[PDB]
């Protein structure tokens, strides 16, 4: 029904005001073919930051807005046309191109700073960090702030935390940067989603953090991997499969066939498999019966009440606040200070293709590796014309789950 | 569900109000959930209106009469684990929470809206634990009821009967002894006992202005506090004192002479707890082959009275009158179930 | 008056959960307790920290499962001020740990004619084995039944195997095996029973699933061979067409808008 | 704030304005009712608003 | 007609009031409560959007 199906790469999950975020969408299309450079007309929108570009070859590009805006911010591009021109009168008539809708809401920020993160959200190098980069700021520079603020970055590990480290350094009075030095390691022991959290810990009664998350991939503790007598002929019976992990493990020896398993490959059959068939993983925020609560505090007079500029009924408003950003990782915790939004209580006035082959069972069985590496005999089943694989799998308490996921012998 | 027990516990029942009871509990239960929550939770409108958030106070009576409901017949465990977490996630890091405002009855709900008396509906109501578990959500409204209890008791005033009579029967259903026996005992003090019974009351020149028809703005609460008044004095999970049972008759007395002759009293809420604290009363003083208390008096004038109360001369008034000045009439009581005297 | 504990709210039962609690800038002192002290203080998990400025000292209390489900034993946390009690209510949010368990298998697809052999795991919170019995696990059969059975089978290293057979012409399809814990935490895999015949024949198209409005040219790619190996010197056609018009056959045609013969000999 | 007549029953009341916009302001020596005999239909009093 | 119509007030701040209005008075409502009329470009007309 659509043509130009484009996308939403980096974009910003939320944002703030006082820092420009980058924006990145690509495209794909029909034979996975966006042009190189074909020109986009970039929909600044009530910031009004408009500043057309093209994409890279990828579909992708990077772009950015102005600084000056209430929350409610829209943003988007188009490639083509806006409305259903041609032939289009008969009811039966519809043509379009994708939109990239995209919107956000706004900090609450009466603490008025907060922090700018960048991502991870792609594929990954495990075992492994980077320097971590986000963007501070401070403000009226500091009112009268100190030397020196703690910055002690909390990571929500499996529901809960797991590691320790900490970070600070000066503040100067009157003046501001966006630049902050971390990082921390991907290993393990972990929910695998990675929730980053940091923020000042500040004298006035104030935090600031927000969903501002990476990923955990494929990466495990304990590993295993394999090494076999080579892909021969109808007779070579003595082979091996010689497989290597820590020093007392029980492991396995399903050496196998992989035809029958192209028929239906490993769908559920995995280390994301096994990371994922947990339960309950990160029931965050408000979970299924759960839910907000009424702050004892109001905002109750017996009127409309909104000074400044405008007669308005206390103006209804739908956004983020940090008390919001105390539930998007999934914690609770206990503080006197003003971390929720002003809302108030109402007045008085107002309220298959089928693909087998032959069946027989070639390997299955189990030993218990040691501290050099069993080498195991995986013994041939001849008559047989195909691709082969052990599905084998290692375990044991002094190095924790582990698995050798693929390797071929024709 | 409360004349339900109540009628039962009498033991002047029939099984076909029984069973056209079922008839009424399946009705009524499902068409609760035809105003309930895709989440858990309870609006008074529900369903075509997805995006809400559900009632505080009016959830706390559905956990308490979901607790009653399936201690008489069948319920399904989920409804009360999602709605007893509810009240549980309604939490954030300290404080007392309040009513969020979507009612449209303020009289169904007795109270005066504080979040002082509405904390402590919280204990109460999550503490009465019918053969289900209250777990998490409960204490912490024992939490702020001690706290709400210093901010009133280091005053000297909270309408004088209200807030402190809370206090007094959530710390019963507690058993913060020392703690409930303060409060109640502040409020013996605070005494607005009848002339034949007791009774407590609100300033009933309240401070701030009041209205014109039924004070309106307040719905004056008396038989909902004084049975949360009464309520206190009857728990004890092995007995209380037989002072709780003489007061209590006291106020039921009052109870029952505030009874109209429809059904119920001048509320829901009101009729629901004055009924369970009858009933329960009741469940402390009944039981089935209990029915052999004996009696006498023993006054050294020889004249004295030899008495019996059974079951089925279950409740003859024995209009007796004595010939001494004074009064030194020894009693004796022996055998099985209470038993109401009115001396004067 | 600075202080914030960040309890994370989620629960493993008697399995790691670190915590800690924040404070700076020195006030007269802080030591809260993030207690669970009961209705009436009998059962509690009193792991109280004290509290020191710009540091963080994280501690795993670790905690069990408490009764039918999981009960925190009323739960209180008071602030440990020397001249004050700023101390209001908060709760937490409760379930039980079982062991945590799967399956992985040889197939589910089966050839009746052979046996079966299959292993189970179990581990907890994290990631590491455990040697901890079951009350039971039966294979099912697909009528509301039960055809295998180990009963209260216990661990060797975090594993067992076994080797079961099958009747050579059972009901065919999707045949169950589930274990259930002392809690009843059920763990499902099935293992298909078909006799699906090896056809002798195979050819398989490539052609757009994804066909749209403006293209030049589709390449319908298209070797399927009987054997994987072996394909005829021959002639193809395949009938691509224009079609997905619900059709009564009134024309004696299929619903057709067209039907393209782009057919080729078969090198 | 409270007050009484003078002789005219003139009162100098001065309230500082550090509110807001929309005001709805009130003067009375009785309340939002007509305090005796108000919900009738049979009576037919009146305090001033 | 002098207007300044944002698409909504921008008050970056407690909340997002949209286009906002008010009745306060005016000077315009000075002299037409006066009642005559008078020429300026200066700001008396409020900027209703
Ligand atoms: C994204 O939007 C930006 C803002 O609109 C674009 O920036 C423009 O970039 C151009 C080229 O660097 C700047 O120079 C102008 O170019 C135009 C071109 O006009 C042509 O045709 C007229 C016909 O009479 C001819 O006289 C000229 O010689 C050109 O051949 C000139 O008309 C302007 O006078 C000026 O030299 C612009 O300053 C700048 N803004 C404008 C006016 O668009 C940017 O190009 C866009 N992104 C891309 C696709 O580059
Ligand atoms: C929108 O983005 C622009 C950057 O493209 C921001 O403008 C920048 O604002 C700062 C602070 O005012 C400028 O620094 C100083 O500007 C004054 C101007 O008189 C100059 O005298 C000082 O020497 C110093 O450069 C900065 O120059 C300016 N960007 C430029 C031109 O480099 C702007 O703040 C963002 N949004 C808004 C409207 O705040
Ligand atoms: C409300 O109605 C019930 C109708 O069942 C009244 O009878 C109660 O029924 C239960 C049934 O279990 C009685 O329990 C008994 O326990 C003994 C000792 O284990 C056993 O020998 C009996 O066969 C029976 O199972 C119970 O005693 C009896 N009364 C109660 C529950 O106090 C009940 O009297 C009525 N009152 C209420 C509960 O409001
Ligand atoms: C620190 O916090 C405590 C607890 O609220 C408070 O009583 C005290 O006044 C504060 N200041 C100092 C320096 O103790
Ligand atoms: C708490 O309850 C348990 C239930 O077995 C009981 O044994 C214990 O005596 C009670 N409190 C204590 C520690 O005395
Ligand atoms: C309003 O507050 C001001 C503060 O200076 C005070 O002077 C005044 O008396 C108060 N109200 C009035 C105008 O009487």
């Amino acid at each position: 029904r659509t043509i130009t199906k484009l996308s939403f790469v980096k974009v910003d999950s939320h944002f703030r005001q006082g820092i420009p975020f980058f924006g990145q969408v690509r495209l794909v299309d029909g034979k996975g073919v966006p042009i190189p450079n074909k020109v986009i007309f970039i929909r600044g929108n009530e910031a009004n930051y408009y500043s057309n570009a093209t994409t890279d070859e990828h579909g992708l590009v990077q772009f950015s807005i102005n600084t000056t805006n209430v929350m409610g911010t829209s943003l988007t591009v188009r490639v083509n046309y806006k409305d259903r021109s041609p032939c289009y009168g008969y009811q039966w008539v519809s043509e379009e191109h994708e939109e990239a809708h995209h919107t956000a809401y706004l900090v609450f920020s009466p603490s008025k700073s907060f922090v700018h993160l960048e991502p991870m959200s792609h594929e990954l190098p495990c075992g492994h960090t980077q320097t971590v980069q986000a963007h501070y700021i401070l403000n009226g520079g500091t009112l009268l702030g100190l030397k020196k603020l703690s910055f002690y970055y909390l990571i929500m590990a499996k529901g809960g935390i797991v590691r320790t480290g900490t970070h600070g350094l000066l503040v100067k009075q009157e003046d501001m940067k966006g630049h902050f030095s971390i990082s921390i390691p991907v290993k393990s022991d972990i929910a695998p989603v990675a929730r980053l959290l940091i923020y000042a810990v500040l004298p006035t009664g104030d935090v600031i953090g927000d969903s501002a998350k990476y990923d955990v991939e494929n990466c495990l503790a304990n590993k295993v991997d394999l090494s076999f007598s080579p892909s021969q002929s109808l007779p070579a019976s003595h082979a091996h499969l010689r497989v290597t992990a820590a020093p007392q493990s029980v492991c396995a020896l399903r050496a196998v066939d992989q035809s029958v398993l192209l028929m239906k490959p490993d769908a559920e059959l995995s280390a994301s498999s096994v990371y994922n068939l947990l339960p309950e993983k990160d029931l965050t925020g408000f979970p299924g019966p759960l839910n907000d609560q009424d702050n004892e505090d109001c905002i109750n007079r017996h009127n409309v009440y909104i000074n400044g500029i405008t007669y308005t009924p206390v103006s209804s408003t739908n956004e983020k606040d940090m008390y919001s950003f105390l539930e998007d990782m999934g914690l609770k915790a206990f503080t006197n200070s003003k971390i929720r939004k002003p809302k108030m209580c109402p007045q008085l006035q107002q309220y298959e293709t089928v693909r087998k082959y032959f069946p027989e069972t070639w390997i299955w069985d189990l030993v218990v590796v040691n501290s050099a590496g069993v080498a195991e005999v995986g013994v041939t089943v001849p008559d047989t014309i195909t691709e082969w694989k052990a599905g084998a799998f290692c375990l044991s308490e002094d190095a924790g789950l582990g698995i050798s996921s693929t390797a071929s012998l024709r | 569900i409360y004349v339900l027990d109540y009628l039962n516990e009498t033991q002047q029942l029939t099984p076909e109000i029984k069973s056209k009871a079922i008839g009424y509990l399946n009705t009524g239960y499902q068409r609760q959930l035809n105003y309930k929550h895709y989440d858990g939770s309870y609006s008074t409108f529900g369903e075509r209106y997805g995006r809400n958030q559900g009632n505080t106070w009016l959830t706390a009576f559905v956990l308490k009469t979901f607790a009653q409901a399936r201690a008489y017949i069948f319920i399904d465990e989920a409804h009360i684990t999602q709605a007893l977490i509810w009240l549980s996630q309604r939490q954030k890091d300290n404080g007392c929470f309040r009513s969020s405002g979507s009612l449209l009855n303020n009289a169904i709900k007795g109270g005066v809206e504080d979040e002082v008396t509405l904390s402590a509906y919280i204990t109460i109501a999550l503490l009465e634990i019918p053969l289900t578990v209250t777990h998490p959500v409960v204490r912490n409204a024992l939490f702020c009821l001690e706290s709400a209890w210093k901010t009133a008791q280091e005053g000297d005033h909270g309408s004088h009967v209200y807030t402190k009579a809370l206090l007094a029967y959530a710390f019963a259903l507690a058993g913060n002894q020392d703690k409930r026996k303060e409060v109640l005992k502040s409020l013996n003090e605070e005494a607005v006992k009848k002339d034949n019974s007791v009774h407590w009351e609100r300033p009933q020149k309240p401070k701030a202005p009041v209205g014109h028809f039924y004070e309106p703005q307040a719905p004056s609460a008396e038989v909902e506090m004084t049975s949360y008044v009464l309520l206190a004095y009857l728990t004890a999970q092995p007995a209380p004192t037989s002072e709780d049972l003489t007061s209590a008759t006291n106020i039921v007395k009052w109870i029952t002479k505030q009874q109209n002759a429809q059904g119920g009293f001048s509320s829901t809420q009101d009729t629901v707890v004055a009924l369970h604290a009858l009933s329960k009363y009741g469940a402390a003083t009944f039981t089935r082959t209990g029915k052999a208390a004996q009696v006498t008096i023993q006054s050294s004038g020889t004249f004295s009275s030899k008495f019996q109360v059974d079951n089925n001369n279950r409740l003859l008034l024995q209009q007796v009158s004595l010939p001494e000045l004074p009064g030194e009439y020894s009693m004796k009581v022996t055998g099985e179930g209470c038993v109401y005297l009115q001396t004067s | 008056p600075q202080y914030m504990v960040l309890v994370p709210s989620l629960l493993h039962t008697e399995t790691t959960e670190k915590g800690c609690v924040l404070l700076s800038y020195l006030n007269e002192t802080v030591t809260v307790s993030a207690s669970l002290e009961s209705v009436r203080g009998n059962r509690s998990l009193f792991t109280d920290l004290e509290a020191e400025n710009d540091v963080l000292h994280c501690v795993a209390f670790a905690v069990p499962k408490s009764s039918s489900n999981e009960e925190v034993m009323f739960l209180t946390v008071q602030v440990k001020g020397p001249t004050q009690e700023f101390k209001k209510r908060t709760t937490v949010m409760v379930k039980n740990e079982d062991s945590l368990v799967f399956v992985q298998t040889d197939k589910s697809i089966y050839k009746p004619g052979q046996t079966v052999k299959f292993r189970v795991v179990s581990m907890d919170e994290n990631f590491h084995p455990l040697n901890e019995l079951i009350p039971l696990v039966y294979i099912q059969d697909p009528k509301g039944n039960r055809i295998a059975q180990w009963q209260s089978f216990q661990l060797e290293g975090g594993l067992k195997q076994f080797s079961f057979p099958l009747s050579s012409e059972p009901f065919q399809g999707s045949y169950k095996v589930v274990v259930q814990k002392k809690s009843g935490g059920r763990t499902e895999h099935p293992f298909t029973v078909e006799e699906f015949v090896l056809p002798k024949f195979e050819v398989q198209v490539t052609v757009p699933k994804i066909i749209t409005i403006l293209e030049e040219e589709m390449n319908v790619s298209v070797c399927g061979l009987y054997t994987y190996g072996k394909p005829v010197p021959g002639h193809v056609t395949v009938s691509i067409c224009r079609k997905y018009s619900d059709a009564s056959d009134c024309h004696g045609e299929d619903s057709q808008a067209f039907c393209e013969k782009f057919s080729g000999q078969l090198n």
